[PDB]
């Protein structure tokens, strides 16, 4: 009976410690999950902005190249006209 | 707008359907003319999968479709699909019922009669328009330039035709229609890309090759010098990113694809290039209007948008033509929609308002009315 | 359960003291009258079941108005009765769609403030402008004065 | 406050909407009956001879054919509208499907049965 | 032959909603009853026309709703 | 609930049978699929000793049984035992007679026909269900994620298969089924544990090795660095208490057991790992849907629950794939029951309600009805 | 002694259950923490990409303006020569 009482006491101590550790871990899980959701939303917005910018830049480059080639041809024709 | 009644200027084309109300500057809705049934099985239930995606919707789901153009070379080979395309154009891209709007289709020169008659029969029976009129695709492109003379080379995607006109009097004996166009250039580019290792076979990958052709290819001013330069340096190799990565590098395939226009022997065609069929079309005309046609050569159609074609063609014709005449090539920046802009201008005219084929006239003479006075 | 909550709420608030006595009969040792993760887990393990903490947090957050993560005494009753789910399929989709189509008196595809005001004045039930404002906040999510059909479905989620 | 009064107000609004819809539908049905009764020219089946009866029957059969043609045109228009609205619903499904699917609620395991088992009859909720 | 089917179906409506009608070999009572049948057919056709008008209005409203939903979802 | 009729979403699997009524969040009863006859003699009289303990009962008396799984690799090798398992599942774990409930079994891709036909024949003759339907285990896992595209890698316990799907159209020519799964990892772990002295041989001790694998093993982000670290320090050695004491210490066996997934040469298999069969399955698809499949890679099945696999797989695919594409790996926390959740969703749909194989249809065409339109 | 030993057994069972809860919570916590750090790095990368794309867009716009001016000059020269 004495040994059983000792075991009961140590079990109670261990149970209390484990429960407190578990509750702390659950609270940390909740907070980190919220943080992850926020940062993921921010990353998605940044990605969509970058994609739009890249598309517009590519289109503008194409337009610039076209008009530049046109100007070069026109200048060559002007020299021939001279 | 309001009361009154506006005309629908549709333009079937072959490759891009361009439509819009008469009196504007640009077509309202431009979308590829492809109808693609799905080809795989499909396991998700209730996904709302349709049996045929037409127009621009089938250029986004093209990974699991088998796109097939309903217009081969000007002529229409699959009437059910063409009817589907027209129905989509009227109801979803413009959202105007055809019961309250005249229509102005366009047709290539020298096309089979049955095609035109079936077109008018469809427009009058199925869609039930008030009145429709069919016009030759080159006269409109001449309208858009604001000229009244000139010889117009309308190199579309289906067929390239070259109609000379003087003082408003078309010369029916000098029309030179050639069946090389953008589609054959796409096929030839897809065939010469295999020389580097890139194999495109599926009908969906033809669209990717078309995009490569549009964005990279250009017409060389002098062919042999470019062939020699591209074989020594590497200043021409431009790269391009496929729809999944794995960038590709196009070497001297850049100016060899559109060179087929000036040497149709590349794809095995016998005839002469677009640089010599224009000169032949001019020489069939009378001796006193050749100077005006030389000075007012007009370019139109999509395929004439290659960077550097308005100089190569002028150089070639100047080589062929007599040294005294001045050769000028009109290449407006709005080349692609030139036919449709001309169509809008023609439909907006007051003098033209009594040339429509009214429905009661069709009821009295049948579909063969189109060949009659109402041309 | 929620309908059972409405039926039970028609009685006295000393029934809340009786509920506390029953909760003691369950897990005697309670000290605050609020149900956290630990007490719910303990009672469910006594019963022989175990819902996840994430599910409990979602259930709590859906009713959380003050944003403190807790519940008041009436809110304690609300959270206690929210432990079962009996509002299934949300009445009917087609009938509610027909009702909303009839609501749009000008047939513009949206529900404006004037239409809702007219309908509320025609209802005849004792209402206040504060409840009208709360309903407008709950219904028109993006504050454009108009209800989308999808917004109509969201505003009618879990409604019998 | 809580959502009990909000749900009561929402149910009251739904009841008022249903009653107004029922009354409006009944009124429209009555008006439709009156209009249909007024449209058709009444029959005059007294004092008409045999030849007159045959002539009137032939005329009315011609009229019936014309009305059949009109109703066929109306039905064809209705069929085209049905096809268009079905295609619009298809596009709605395409643009509004994907991750916009509602889900049921079976994740919660039985709770009242455990309450009855560990409480005898002390649980009267369920 | 969808167009041919349409024309043949219109002809079949003409020859079916109005069968091969020989009102010359019927007695006075039969003629009166057939005239009343034709009148009741007119009534039924008008009723179905009004029903189709109601359906057309409902379809227009639902099409507008779908258009608004499409525009907002984009 | 009440009137009406609910469907039974059973999911045979191989290792854990998961079942429950349609429309819930989690399976009602999950229990190992093992049937173990006793092997010793038995001297107590009247103890009520049965001849075969199935399900979770044989995981408690496993000390004197010889457990044997009735499903080897997706396919079913012992039909009597499988019938016993189904009978237990229906009558004791759910307590609903099958005479009043439709059933929705699940089957791996590319399985023998005879297995599926025998399954439907059993369900219709022995249990006498009203209607049953067989679905591919990957489409359901795609349902549960709420997607409609994506390539799903469903690494179960019997067989790992990789079904790519786009816009609801499955690609039957790109399914890559590999027979390495959790069971082979258990055997390999049991084989490498012998390098420290621990010998597990009995079919009952395979369960203990499975528990060790579940609780301790993890997938290394980089294999060589972990092998070097575990050979110098001792920060990895985690201990575990057997069912009788005598704790054991697992060293670098922790990340070597699940590494077999990415290097199947460890257990002598020729094929490439799960990191390269996904890339091969993608590359067989068309060139225009590869970006979407890259961005929507889905993980499912039990064996994909190793801590740290969603990063190793992403690193490997990013190494293989072109640098421009974005690689994203969807790893929901409810991975294990993903197939069953998807099955519940599919069975709860109204559009799906007419796809069941009704009993009268089976009576008219025999068991070969399953390969027909009702797939 | 017997009653206290039964109580000790129950305490031990509850203790080991709480231990399992704590271990699972710790696993979730560390996993989500690693996810957070990875997502943070991804966000930084995306922002850098967007900045580069914006710079490219600006430079292309300026070059296009220059080429348009050159084109106007060239067309004037061409008509004068004509
Ligand atoms: N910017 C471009 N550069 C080169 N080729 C082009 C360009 N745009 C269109 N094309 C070619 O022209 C075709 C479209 O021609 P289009 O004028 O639309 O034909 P249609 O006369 O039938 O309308 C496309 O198939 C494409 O191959
Ligand atoms: N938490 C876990 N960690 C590691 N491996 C696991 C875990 N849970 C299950 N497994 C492995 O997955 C297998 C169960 O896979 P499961 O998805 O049930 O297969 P099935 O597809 O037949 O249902 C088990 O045999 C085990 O080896
Ligand atoms: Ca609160
Ligand atoms: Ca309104
Ligand atoms: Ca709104
Ligand atoms: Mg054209
Ligand atoms: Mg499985």
């Amino acid at each position: 009976a004495q040994k059983d009482e000792e075991k009961m006491e140590i079990q109670e101590i261990q149970l209390k410690e484990a429960k407190h550790i578990a509750e702390d871990a659950d609270r940390k899980y909740e907070e980190v999950a919220r943080k992850l959701v926020i940062i993921e939303s921010d990353l998605e917005r940044a990605e969509e902005r970058a994609e739009l910018s890249e598309g517009k830049c590519a289109e503008l480059e194409e337009e610039l190249k076209t008009v530049t080639n046109n100007l070069k041809s026109l200048e060559a024709q002007a020299e021939k006209y001279s | 707008d309001d009361e009154e009644t506006t005309a629908l200027v549709c333009d079937n084309g072959s490759g891009l359907v361009k439509a819009g109300f008469a009196g504007d500057d640009a077509p309202r809705a431009v979308f590829p003319s492809i109808v693609g049934r799905p080809r795989h099985q499909g396991v998700m239930v209730g996904m709302g999968q349709k049996d045929s995606y037409v127009g621009d919707e089938a250029q986004s789901k093209r990974g699991i479709l088998t796109l097939k153009y309903p217009i081969e070379h000007g002529i229409i080979t699959n009437w059910d699909d063409m009817e589907k395309i027209w129905h989509h154009t009227f109801y979803n891209e413009l959202r105007v019922a055809p019961e309250e709007h005249p229509t102005l289709l366009t047709e290539a020169p020298l096309n089979p009669k049955a095609n035109r008659e079936k077109m008018t029969q469809i427009m009058f029976e199925t869609f039930n328009v008030p009145a429709m009129y069919v016009a030759i695709q080159a006269v409109l492109s001449l309208y858009a330039s604001g000229r009244t003379t000139g010889i117009v080379l309308d190199s579309g995607d289906g067929v390239t035709h070259n109609v000379p006109i003087y003082e408003g009097y078309a010369l029916p004996h000098a029309i030179m229609r050639l069946d090389l166009a953008g589609r054959d250039l796409t096929d030839y580019l897809m065939k010469i890309l295999t020389e580097r290792g890139y194999s495109f076979v599926t009908t969906a990958e033809r669209e990717i090759v078309r995009d490569i052709k549009e964005k990279l290819c250009y017409v060389a001013l002098d062919f042999e010098n470019e062939m020699a330069t591209a074989a020594s340096s590497s200043s021409l190799e431009k790269s391009y990113e496929l729809p999944d990565g794995q960038v590709i590098t196009i070497g001297n395939e850049r100016f060899r694809c559109p060179e087929t226009l000036f040497q149709p022997s590349f794809i095995g065609m016998e005839s002469a290039g677009i640089h010599e069929t224009t000169y032949n079309s001019i020489m069939k005309c009378d001796i006193d209007i050749r100077k005006d046609l030389y000075a007012n050569n007009v370019l139109s159609g999509g395929t004439t948008m290659y960077p550097g074609i308005a100089d190569r063609m002028q150089k070639e014709i100047t080589a062929l033509a007599p040294s005294t005449m001045k050769i000028k090539i009109i290449a407006p920046p709005e080349r692609k929609y030139s036919v449709w802009i001309g169509g809008s201008i023609l439909a907006s005219l007051s003098t033209f308002q009594q040339m429509w084929i009214s429905k009661q006239e069709y009821d009295e003479a049948g579909p063969s009315i189109v060949h009659r006075k109402c041309f | 359960d929620d309908i059972y909550k409405a039926a039970v709420e028609q009685l006295t608030e000393e029934q809340k003291n009786e509920f506390k006595a029953a909760f003691d009969i369950f897990v005697l040792g309670a000290e605050d009258g609020c149900i956290s993760t630990k007490e719910l887990g303990k009672v469910m393990r006594m019963l022989g079941q175990n819902p996840t903490p994430e599910e409990l947090q979602e259930m709590i957050d859906e009713v959380d108005e003050d944003g403190s993560g807790t519940v008041d005494f009436d809110e304690f009753l609300v959270m206690m009765v929210r432990c079962m789910k009996d509002d299934s399929k949300g009445k009917s989709e087609e009938e509610l769609s027909d009702l909303f189509r009839m609501f749009d008196k000008n047939a513009d595809g949206y529900i404006d403030l004037e239409e809702l005001k007219i309908m509320l004045q025609a209802t005849g039930e004792t209402i206040t402008e504060d409840d009208i404002e709360e309903l407008m906040k709950d219904g028109d999510k993006n504050n454009d004065g108009r209800i989308d059909y999808d917004e109509f479905l969201e505003f009618m989620k879990g409604v019998e | 406050i809580s959502a009990s009064r909000k749900l009561q107000l929402k149910t009251l609004m739904l009841q008022i909407a249903k009653q107004e819809l029922e009354r409006e539908a009944e009124e429209r049905r009555g008006e439709k009956g009156r209009a249909l009764s007024t449209r058709c020219q009444p029959l005059e089946l007294a004092g008409l001879s045999f030849a007159e009866l045959q002539d009137l029957c032939r005329q009315l059969h011609a009229r019936v054919d014309k009305v059949d043609e009109e109703r066929y045109d109306v039905e064809a228009k209705v069929t085209k509208n049905i096809t268009e609205i079905a295609d619009l619903n298809q596009k709605i499904f395409d643009l509004r499907g994907k991750f916009k699917r509602p889900t049921l609620r079976r994740v919660r395991i039985s709770a009242d049965a455990m309450m009855q088992a560990l409480l005898g009859a002390r649980a009267k909720e369920t | 032959g969808k167009r041919q089917t349409e024309r043949e179906k219109k002809k079949k409506i003409l020859a079916e909603r109005r069968k091969v009608l020989a009102i010359d070999h019927l007695n006075e009572d039969q003629l009166r009853e057939k005239a009343k049948e034709l009148w009741q057919s007119i009534y039924n056709l008008e009723a179905e026309k009004f029903d189709l008008q109601e359906k057309f209005k409902q379809q227009k409203y639902e099409i507008n709703v779908l258009r608004n939903r499409i525009n907002d979802n984009q």
